[PDB]
Protein backbone atom coordinates (compact mmCIF):
# COMPACT_ATOMS: atom_id res chain seq x y z
CA UNK A 1 0.00 0.00 0.00
CA UNK A 2 1.08 3.71 0.38
CA UNK A 3 3.96 2.73 2.77
CA UNK A 4 5.47 0.37 0.51
CA UNK A 5 4.38 2.58 -2.74
CA UNK A 6 5.96 5.77 -1.20
CA UNK A 7 8.47 5.20 1.91
CA UNK A 8 10.09 1.40 0.78
CA UNK A 9 10.07 2.36 -2.80
CA UNK A 10 9.67 5.89 -4.50
CA UNK A 11 6.37 7.57 -5.24
CA UNK A 12 5.35 11.05 -7.49
CA UNK A 13 2.91 14.07 -6.15
CA UNK A 14 0.81 12.53 -8.56
CA UNK A 15 0.50 8.58 -6.84
CA UNK A 16 -0.21 10.52 -3.32
CA UNK A 17 -3.41 11.72 -4.73
CA UNK A 18 -4.31 8.02 -4.86
CA UNK A 19 -4.82 8.45 -0.94
CA UNK A 20 -7.15 11.27 -1.02
CA UNK A 21 -10.94 11.33 -0.37
CA UNK B 1 7.38 17.33 -9.86
CA UNK B 2 9.45 14.69 -8.91
CA UNK B 3 9.55 11.43 -6.71
CA UNK B 4 11.18 10.94 -3.24
CA UNK B 5 11.11 8.64 0.03
CA UNK B 6 8.30 9.73 2.01
CA UNK B 7 7.87 8.07 5.29
CA UNK B 8 5.56 8.39 8.57
CA UNK B 9 5.41 12.06 9.29
CA UNK B 10 7.05 13.13 6.21
CA UNK B 11 4.53 10.77 4.27
CA UNK B 12 1.35 12.49 6.36
CA UNK B 13 2.54 15.63 5.69
CA UNK B 14 2.56 15.33 2.04
CA UNK B 15 -1.00 13.74 1.90
CA UNK B 16 -2.31 17.10 3.55
CA UNK B 17 -0.27 18.89 0.81
CA UNK B 18 -1.30 17.06 -1.68
CA UNK B 19 -4.99 16.24 -0.71
CA UNK B 20 -5.64 19.63 1.36
CA UNK B 21 -9.28 19.72 1.65
CA UNK B 22 -10.39 16.96 -0.07
CA UNK B 23 -9.15 15.01 3.27
CA UNK B 24 -7.51 11.66 3.14
CA UNK B 25 -6.80 8.26 4.68
CA UNK B 26 -3.36 6.81 6.06
CA UNK B 27 -4.09 3.01 6.36
CA UNK B 28 0.04 1.57 6.43
CA UNK B 29 -1.68 -2.13 7.42
CA UNK B 30 -2.80 -1.47 3.81
CA UNK C 1 -2.11 14.50 28.56
CA UNK C 2 -3.38 18.29 28.19
CA UNK C 3 -5.73 19.85 25.32
CA UNK C 4 -4.68 20.76 22.27
CA UNK C 5 -5.03 23.87 19.56
CA UNK C 6 -3.83 21.99 15.90
CA UNK C 7 -4.29 24.03 13.02
CA UNK C 8 -3.32 22.92 9.31
CA UNK C 9 -0.88 20.10 9.07
CA UNK C 10 -0.35 20.44 12.93
CA UNK C 11 -3.44 18.61 13.12
CA UNK C 12 -1.81 15.85 11.22
CA UNK C 13 0.92 15.93 12.61
CA UNK C 14 -1.39 15.06 16.56
CA UNK C 15 -3.31 12.36 14.73
CA UNK C 16 0.17 10.61 12.88
CA UNK C 17 1.18 10.35 16.61
CA UNK C 18 -1.81 9.78 18.07
CA UNK C 19 -3.02 6.56 15.61
CA UNK C 20 0.79 4.71 15.28
CA UNK C 21 0.49 2.15 12.61
CA UNK C 22 -3.88 1.54 13.21
CA UNK C 23 -3.07 4.82 11.02
CA UNK C 24 -6.17 7.49 10.25
CA UNK C 25 -8.46 9.42 8.50
CA UNK C 26 -8.75 13.07 7.91
CA UNK C 27 -11.85 14.77 7.07
CA UNK C 28 -12.15 18.53 7.04
CA UNK C 29 -15.43 20.69 6.83
CA UNK C 30 -15.88 21.50 2.85
CA UNK D 1 -15.96 18.27 13.09
CA UNK D 2 -12.70 17.93 15.09
CA UNK D 3 -10.36 19.51 11.97
CA UNK D 4 -12.38 22.65 12.83
CA UNK D 5 -13.07 21.99 16.87
CA UNK D 6 -8.92 21.34 17.08
CA UNK D 7 -8.21 25.00 15.25
CA UNK D 8 -10.99 27.07 16.47
CA UNK D 9 -11.34 25.43 19.97
CA UNK D 10 -9.36 23.24 21.83
CA UNK D 11 -9.41 19.44 21.16
CA UNK D 12 -7.98 16.17 23.25
CA UNK D 13 -5.90 13.65 22.38
CA UNK D 14 -8.46 10.89 23.59
CA UNK D 15 -11.13 12.81 20.91
CA UNK D 16 -8.26 12.36 18.51
CA UNK D 17 -8.30 8.81 18.96
CA UNK D 18 -11.49 8.73 17.21
CA UNK D 19 -10.05 9.36 13.87
CA UNK D 20 -7.40 6.34 14.15
CA UNK D 21 -8.47 3.35 11.89
CA UNK E 1 -3.75 18.89 -6.30
CA UNK E 2 -5.63 22.11 -3.82
CA UNK E 3 -4.92 25.50 -3.30
CA UNK E 4 -2.52 26.07 -0.30
CA UNK E 5 -2.26 28.46 2.30
CA UNK E 6 1.16 28.62 3.65
CA UNK E 7 2.83 30.68 6.08
CA UNK E 8 6.67 30.56 7.74
CA UNK E 9 8.27 27.30 7.90
CA UNK E 10 5.45 25.67 6.18
CA UNK E 11 6.20 27.27 2.85
CA UNK E 12 9.43 25.52 3.00
CA UNK E 13 8.31 22.72 3.42
CA UNK E 14 5.82 22.46 0.55
CA UNK E 15 8.72 23.89 -1.52
CA UNK E 16 10.76 20.72 -0.26
CA UNK E 17 8.02 18.08 -1.56
CA UNK E 18 7.34 19.81 -4.76
CA UNK E 19 10.67 20.27 -5.81
CA UNK E 20 12.68 17.29 -4.70
CA UNK E 21 16.24 16.74 -5.58
CA UNK E 22 16.26 19.71 -7.98
CA UNK E 23 15.98 22.01 -4.52
CA UNK E 24 14.94 25.21 -4.70
CA UNK E 25 15.26 28.83 -3.13
CA UNK E 26 13.24 30.48 -0.86
CA UNK E 27 13.41 34.37 -1.43
CA UNK E 28 10.72 36.42 1.01
CA UNK E 29 9.99 40.44 0.60
CA UNK E 30 12.88 42.36 2.63
CA UNK F 1 6.27 37.20 -4.15
CA UNK F 2 5.59 33.69 -3.54
CA UNK F 3 6.76 33.59 0.08
CA UNK F 4 4.12 36.83 0.88
CA UNK F 5 0.98 35.24 -1.46
CA UNK F 6 1.14 31.45 -0.18
CA UNK F 7 0.68 33.54 3.19
CA UNK F 8 -1.95 36.22 2.91
CA UNK F 9 -3.76 34.86 0.01
CA UNK F 10 -3.57 31.25 -1.03
CA UNK F 11 -1.26 29.70 -3.83
CA UNK F 12 -0.82 26.69 -5.93
CA UNK F 13 1.99 23.94 -5.99
CA UNK F 14 2.12 24.59 -9.31
CA UNK F 15 3.12 28.37 -8.88
CA UNK F 16 5.50 26.95 -5.84
CA UNK F 17 7.00 24.72 -8.71
CA UNK F 18 8.32 27.85 -10.74
CA UNK F 19 10.50 27.93 -7.31
CA UNK F 20 12.58 24.84 -8.14
CA UNK F 21 16.25 24.80 -9.08
CA UNK G 1 -3.16 4.56 21.84
CA UNK G 2 0.53 2.84 20.21
CA UNK G 3 4.26 2.58 20.49
CA UNK G 4 6.26 4.15 17.92
CA UNK G 5 10.20 4.67 17.13
CA UNK G 6 10.27 8.59 17.82
CA UNK G 7 13.85 10.27 17.38
CA UNK G 8 14.96 13.77 17.78
CA UNK G 9 12.82 16.45 16.22
CA UNK G 10 9.92 13.93 15.84
CA UNK G 11 10.50 12.71 19.51
CA UNK G 12 10.38 16.62 21.02
CA UNK G 13 7.40 17.50 18.57
CA UNK G 14 5.76 14.30 20.78
CA UNK G 15 6.66 15.77 24.32
CA UNK G 16 5.53 18.96 23.05
CA UNK G 17 1.95 17.20 22.63
CA UNK G 18 1.86 14.89 25.16
CA UNK G 19 3.17 17.72 27.43
CA UNK G 20 2.20 21.13 26.78
CA UNK G 21 1.27 23.39 28.95
CA UNK G 22 3.22 21.56 31.65
CA UNK G 23 6.37 22.08 29.87
CA UNK G 24 9.28 19.18 29.41
CA UNK G 25 12.26 18.15 29.13
CA UNK G 26 14.68 17.12 26.38
CA UNK G 27 17.97 15.29 27.72
CA UNK G 28 19.62 13.05 25.81
CA UNK G 29 23.10 12.57 27.73
CA UNK G 30 20.60 11.25 29.90
CA UNK H 1 17.23 7.72 29.04
CA UNK H 2 14.34 9.26 26.71
CA UNK H 3 16.29 8.50 23.22
CA UNK H 4 16.95 4.44 24.70
CA UNK H 5 13.26 4.35 25.50
CA UNK H 6 11.28 6.07 22.48
CA UNK H 7 13.70 6.32 19.72
CA UNK H 8 16.37 2.96 19.88
CA UNK H 9 13.72 1.23 21.57
CA UNK H 10 9.99 1.88 20.99
CA UNK H 11 7.64 4.06 23.49
CA UNK H 12 4.01 4.65 24.16
CA UNK H 13 2.45 8.23 24.83
CA UNK H 14 1.94 7.50 28.33
CA UNK H 15 5.40 6.83 28.83
CA UNK H 16 6.73 9.98 27.15
CA UNK H 17 4.33 11.41 29.72
CA UNK H 18 7.33 10.51 32.08
CA UNK H 19 9.47 13.63 30.94
CA UNK H 20 7.02 15.93 31.38
CA UNK H 21 7.87 19.02 34.10
CA UNK I 1 21.60 34.46 12.33
CA UNK I 2 17.91 36.51 12.29
CA UNK I 3 15.36 37.01 14.60
CA UNK I 4 12.70 34.64 15.01
CA UNK I 5 8.49 34.70 15.22
CA UNK I 6 7.81 31.62 16.79
CA UNK I 7 4.91 30.05 18.11
CA UNK I 8 3.90 26.74 19.18
CA UNK I 9 5.02 23.80 18.50
CA UNK I 10 7.82 25.39 15.86
CA UNK I 11 9.24 27.04 18.97
CA UNK I 12 10.29 23.70 20.07
CA UNK I 13 11.88 22.68 16.79
CA UNK I 14 13.77 25.70 17.17
CA UNK I 15 14.92 24.38 20.45
CA UNK I 16 15.77 21.41 19.23
CA UNK I 17 18.12 22.71 16.79
CA UNK I 18 19.42 25.21 19.19
CA UNK I 19 20.76 22.89 21.61
CA UNK I 20 21.33 19.60 19.57
CA UNK I 21 22.78 17.16 21.67
CA UNK I 22 22.63 19.38 24.78
CA UNK I 23 19.10 18.78 25.05
CA UNK I 24 17.04 21.38 26.28
CA UNK I 25 14.32 22.27 28.87
CA UNK I 26 10.32 23.66 27.32
CA UNK I 27 8.91 26.00 29.66
CA UNK I 28 5.83 28.15 29.20
CA UNK I 29 3.96 30.33 31.58
CA UNK I 30 0.86 28.91 32.92
CA UNK J 1 9.56 34.07 29.32
CA UNK J 2 10.88 32.81 26.29
CA UNK J 3 7.80 30.99 25.47
CA UNK J 4 5.84 33.84 25.16
CA UNK J 5 8.26 36.74 23.86
CA UNK J 6 9.22 33.98 20.78
CA UNK J 7 5.07 33.96 20.03
CA UNK J 8 4.11 37.18 20.92
CA UNK J 9 7.18 39.13 19.65
CA UNK J 10 10.25 38.11 18.70
CA UNK J 11 13.45 36.15 20.09
CA UNK J 12 16.84 35.32 19.27
CA UNK J 13 19.02 32.01 18.18
CA UNK J 14 21.12 33.17 21.11
CA UNK J 15 18.44 33.95 23.60
CA UNK J 16 17.08 30.70 22.78
CA UNK J 17 20.48 29.01 23.85
CA UNK J 18 19.63 29.71 27.02
CA UNK J 19 17.51 27.36 27.66
CA UNK J 20 19.82 24.27 26.37
CA UNK J 21 20.81 21.82 28.62
CA UNK K 1 25.35 25.72 19.44
CA UNK K 2 25.97 22.21 18.25
CA UNK K 3 26.74 19.87 14.86
CA UNK K 4 24.11 17.35 14.02
CA UNK K 5 22.95 15.39 10.90
CA UNK K 6 20.42 17.60 9.19
CA UNK K 7 18.85 15.90 6.05
CA UNK K 8 15.82 16.72 3.70
CA UNK K 9 13.12 18.50 5.42
CA UNK K 10 15.06 18.87 9.03
CA UNK K 11 18.03 20.54 7.11
CA UNK K 12 15.25 22.45 5.02
CA UNK K 13 13.65 24.05 8.24
CA UNK K 14 17.24 24.31 9.25
CA UNK K 15 18.31 26.65 6.94
CA UNK K 16 14.66 28.35 7.57
CA UNK K 17 15.62 28.90 10.78
CA UNK K 18 19.29 30.27 10.58
CA UNK K 19 18.59 32.44 7.06
CA UNK K 20 14.56 33.83 7.29
CA UNK K 21 14.31 36.87 5.62
CA UNK K 22 17.47 36.67 3.94
CA UNK K 23 16.77 33.76 2.14
CA UNK K 24 18.37 30.37 1.21
CA UNK K 25 18.87 28.41 -1.43
CA UNK K 26 18.72 24.52 -1.30
CA UNK K 27 21.41 22.71 -3.93
CA UNK K 28 20.91 19.08 -2.76
CA UNK K 29 22.47 18.45 -6.81
CA UNK K 30 25.42 20.80 -5.72
CA UNK L 1 27.72 20.51 -1.18
CA UNK L 2 24.94 21.07 1.67
CA UNK L 3 23.98 17.73 1.61
CA UNK L 4 27.21 16.25 2.22
CA UNK L 5 28.42 19.16 4.48
CA UNK L 6 25.01 18.46 6.96
CA UNK L 7 23.55 15.19 6.23
CA UNK L 8 26.26 12.71 5.12
CA UNK L 9 28.67 14.41 7.37
CA UNK L 10 27.84 16.91 10.24
CA UNK L 11 27.68 20.98 10.51
CA UNK L 12 26.92 23.70 12.72
CA UNK L 13 24.65 26.56 12.66
CA UNK L 14 26.99 28.74 11.73
CA UNK L 15 28.26 26.65 8.44
CA UNK L 16 24.35 26.70 7.42
CA UNK L 17 24.62 30.33 6.64
CA UNK L 18 27.11 29.67 3.71
CA UNK L 19 23.43 28.72 1.69
CA UNK L 20 21.63 31.75 2.68
CA UNK L 21 21.21 34.76 0.04
CL1 LIG M 1 13.69 11.00 9.57
CL1 LIG N 1 1.43 27.77 12.40
ZN1 LIG O 1 2.80 26.02 12.19
ZN1 LIG P 1 11.98 13.44 10.02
Amino acid sequence: GIVEQCCTSICSLYQLENYCN
Amino acid sequence: FVNQHLCGSHLVEALYLVCGERGFFYTPKT
